[PDB]
RNA sequence: GGGAUGACCCCAGGCGGUAGGGGAGCGUUCCCGAUGCCGAUGAAGGCCGACCCGCGAGGGCGGCUGGAGGUAAGGGAAGUG
RNA sequence: GGUGGAGCCUGGGAGUGAGGGCGCGAGCGAUAACGUCCGCGUCCGAGCGCGGGAACAACCGAGACCGCCAGCUAAGGCCCC
RNA sequence: CCGUGAGGGAAAGGUGAAAAGAACCCCGGGAGGGGAGUGAAAUAGAGCCUGAAACCGUGGGCUUACAAGCAGUCACGGCCCCAAGGGGUUGUGGCGUGCCUAUUGAAGCAUGAGCCGGCGACUCACGGUCGUGGGCGAGCUUAAGCCGUUGAGGCGGAGG
């Protein structure tokens, strides 16, 4: 018996088009400038989750090093201070205490240079 | 009151009623768990070394949830390598309860 | 998560100048402040730098012979369209234009790169032509 | 209510067409109507024709009152393309379409008391 | 194939300074009116399985009936004439009540007739005795003397 | 044909980009005083016509 | 390794990849299953979906169209993506 | 000693039979070449995936199953970008 | 239709149960509409079932005239639409050398490709040789045919 392609073709090319939604022009349209596209788009996501996490590793540090800046010393200094003092805990995702209470900051700094004389 | 508590290889400032989700804890359903993993207060405990010592914060355990779906494509070019992953992410959703130090 | 992300920051305003100042060595610090980075909210994506005024620019000093030697340059898009002049003829004339360059070269080149070098205001002087706070900067 | 016409089938181009209706769009029977008159385009002709066959319907079919219609929207859309035989030098032979439109006007009514 | 279509063998434009693509007739499988590639042709779908295997089938299939409770060999047959009638009436005291599907084995004739136009019954000759006939069935019924020669065609 | 050609096919975005100075200004009329009508300036036009002047056709 | 073998749980390794080798699936046409079952209280096909299941190929469900066909489990064949 | 995606044996299926750079050792060459020919090694090939090197197959770091708004390091870096 | 000719050689199916195929009025020269009317249905109205995509319009939301681009992506923020959650859009920031083929090596200024839809390529016969699911076993097995079935299976040992 005969198998025609029939409905499946039209179906694998409108699964990818509704991925397309947004894109520029034929990219959006075409079967296939969709397609293409979307590889790249693909990997551009994977790299960009693994950038994310090192785009906020960033982040934090320049405003702890802002802050901490604010008392004298400085970022190299202030996370020697933390390590020496045991307090691996910060994280510099949790030093936004720089701009949310301030007020525990500054001891959290104070308890830095202690373990420094 | 504050509170920095930690789990999953993550930390959370949390507070006594929200919390969001966090990665599977072997917790029943609707239990109780002691996050005796603990750091900060609102009134400055701080950590004289990592944990302070005795101090937990109540949470309970609303449910467990797999994320919304991540697709995962890699796709190498001029030797047919393409590469589908569905991912959803599991956890749990706590309601922090009490910071009892 | 947390977006500490700040809602508009009211920006600061500040009065500086080490006439004696080796050109550079300010300069890294006038930009340093344009882009809200010693403060802790720095938000890259955003402008929430200072205005920054520097008063009595000129007198500007610095190190070895970079008069006839530090060369400034201009290409108009024509052909022999390349300008060169020294440092000397900057301070002889435009040299409110000598620190202006120097700090540009040392923000970001995108648009708001450009946005924040507006919010530096350079005058050969002293006096600076408007009075609108100025903690002056030492 | 609204009164709309219709033309299907025109042969003149619908690239060429659009030029007059959107000369027109948004006014009121009145204004359209001086406005084709005068206006040097083939296509004034077809959408003047289109237009005033809305305004009978409105009028004699909806009871729509003359003073107060004007052009809520109208449009033209190109229809099925004659193509055409155009022979060209070194036995090339070209195909030529000759475009064919249909233009559609839709009156409203105006402000009030 | 393309070899059976149609359309002449003529090249259909010159293989080189056209500016189209290359091609020889127009019954090349790249073509609409082209032939198609490896499709069906006639064949044949028999093949000789091992008549021990075959007997094997039979006896097991009966079996596997038998073990279920369903075989019943019979003698009685007063609906005669082959009245689609008599055999239901028959049927009706032998239990047979059309509930499940019934493959009646025999070589009288008239009891044939009898049930066929019955839509839960398949009827059968002895000699047409078969596992898919069997099976597709749920219940079996044979003539005594149809049990006979279901002995004689094993052992 | 020969020689040159264009390279590319045009965008949509491109070409309805060209066709910007495209759109029509409307005829420029005014109202025949001595008539009701709207007519372009300087020109006698058969709704009227003109005053002691030619025109179509009027009693 | 358990072993109320549960294909369900602990323990330990590994899991870039072209030519290639192997292994498991998905889907299309047709056959038995069918004198059956679903269908006008709406089949096939089409247009949406931020919903559900699947690693994926896909499978559902919901609305809209459509207007008469479709076809389980479990097998079989091929003009099968 | 060494349980390793080690080895040995029998069989089914292959693709390859066009290499490239770098280091070291020779020949050719002019102690020329992104030269050319072998030898040992390594990578690219197939790792144009990730960090460094301004950019850059094969130099430095390092073998990418998926996820994280956690942590420690590698090369290389810490005046501004 | 093409070719002097031998010869070559297309395309093009489908209203609805029934034509009940739209009288009559309106704009128009007509073509086409708008009402009325038939029909379960007229976005079934006559190359009329279903009516996908490319392609062209109209309206609406978000958005853009000091920025530099394989057009995406990650992050924030704004505005728009049903709600402690989404959906749309995109201003600034970070990152980012199209797909396939061929190659030692391609974003490549090397090949192919206007785009969309359909058609389009590892098969079948008989031998062989491995493997595997089975049947019987020092045996295994039948071919052509003959009889029976009318989607029924038997017999047939020449032969291998």
């Amino acid at each position: 018996p005969r198998a025609k392609t029939g409905v499946v073709r039209r179906r694998k090319h409108k699964k990818i088009l509704k991925l397309a939604k947004g894109y520029w022009g034929l990219r959006s349209k075409s079967a296939r400038k969709a397609r293409e596209t979307l590889f790249a788009a693909g990997n551009y996501a994977y790299a960009h989750r693994k950038r994310r996490k090192r785009d906020f590793r960033r982040l934090w540090i320049v405003r702890i090093n802002a802050a901490c800046r604010q008392h004298g010393l400085n970022y190299s200094t202030f996370i020697h201070g933390l390590k020496k003092a045991g307090i691996e805990v910060d994280r510099k995702n949790l030093a936004d205490l720089a701009v949310r209470e301030p007020q525990v900051f500054a001891e959290l700094v104070e308890r830095a240079k202690a373990a420094q004389g | 009151m504050f509170a920095i508590v930690k789990t999953g290889g993550k930390q959370y400032r949390v507070e006594p009623g929200l919390k969001l989700r966090v990665e599977k804890l072997d917790a029943e359903p609707g239990a109780t768990v002691e996050l005796p993993v603990l750091l900060l207060g609102g009134e400055k405990t701080v950590v004289g070394t990592p944990v302070v010592e005795g101090a937990s914060v109540v949470a309970e355990v609303l449910g467990h949830g797999r994320g919304k779906k991540i697709l995962v494509s890699k796709f190498k070019a001029k030797v047919q390598y393409r590469r589908k992953k569905g991912h959803r992410q599991p956890y749990t959703e706590l309601l922090i309860k009490e910071i009892r130090g | 998560m947390k977006t500490y992300v700040p809602k508009q920051v009211e920006p600061r305003w500040v009065l500086i100048d080490a006439e004696g100042k080796t050109l550079g060595r300010l300069a890294t610090k006038i930009a340093t402040l344009l882009r809200g980075k010693h403060r802790p909210d720095w938000t890259p994506n955003v402008a929430m730098g200072d205005f920054v005024v520097v008063v009595n620019a000129d007198k500007i000093r610095v190190t070895g012979k970079k008069l006839e030697q530090k060369i400034y340059t201009r290409y108009s898009g024509y052909p022999g369209g390349l300008k060169k002049i020294p440092l000397e003829k900057m301070l002889a004339t435009h040299p409110e234009r000598v620190l202006e360059h120097a700090v540009k070269g040392m923000l970001p080149k995108g648009p708001l790169g450009r946005r924040l070098f507006k919010r530096l205001k350079v005058y050969a002087g002293p006096d600076h032509p408007h009075q609108a706070q100025r903690p002056e900067k030492l | 209510m609204e009164a709309k016409a219709i033309a299907r089938y025109v042969r003149i181009s619908p690239r060429k067409v659009r030029l007059v209706v959107d000369l027109i769009r948004g006014k009121s029977l009145e204004e359209a109507r001086n406005i084709l008159r005068y206006t040097n385009k083939r296509g004034a002709y077809f959408v003047a024709k289109v237009l005033e066959s809305a305004a009978a319907n409105a009028v004699n079919n909806h009871d729509m009152l003359e003073d107060r219609l004007y052009v809520k929207a109208a449009y033209v859309d190109e229809g099925p393309a004659l193509k055409r035989v155009l022979p060209r030098a070194r036995g090339r032979a070209d195909i030529i379409k000759k475009r064919t439109s249909h233009i559609t006007v839709i009156l409203g009514e105006k402000h009030g008391a | 194939t393309r070899g059976e279509v149609a359309y002449s063998g003529r090249k259909i434009w010159p293989q080189k300074h056209t500016g189209r693509a290359r091609h020889g007739d127009i019954g090349a499988p790249i073509f609409v009116g082209g032939g198609v590639v490896f499709g069906p042709k006639p064949r044949d779908y028999s093949y000789t399985l091992p008549k021990k295997v075959r007997k094997k089938g039979l006896a097991m299939a009966v079996a596997d009936r038998a073990r279920e409770g369903k075989l019943l060999l019979v003698e009685a047959f007063a609906g005669v004439n082959g009245k689609t009638k008599e055999f239901l009436a028959w049927a009706k005291e032998a239990g047979l009540d059309g509930s499940e599907s019934v493959l009646l084995v025999t070589g009288n004739e008239l009891v044939r007739r009898a049930a066929r136009n019955l839509p839960w019954v398949v009827t059968l000759a002895p000699e047409g005795l078969n596992v898919y006939d069997i099976v597709r069935t749920e219940r079996l019924v044979m003539d005594l003397d149809a049990w006979e020669v279901f002995q004689n065609r094993i052992g | 044909a020969k020689h040159p050609v264009p390279k590319k096919k045009t965008s949509k975005a491109r070409r309805d980009a060209r066709r910007s100075h495209h759109a029509l200004t409307p005829p420029t009329l005014v109202p025949c005083p001595e008539c009701k009508a709207m007519k372009p300036p300087h020109t006698v036009c058969p709704e009227c016509g003109y005053y002691a002047g030619r025109k179509v056709l009027e009693v």
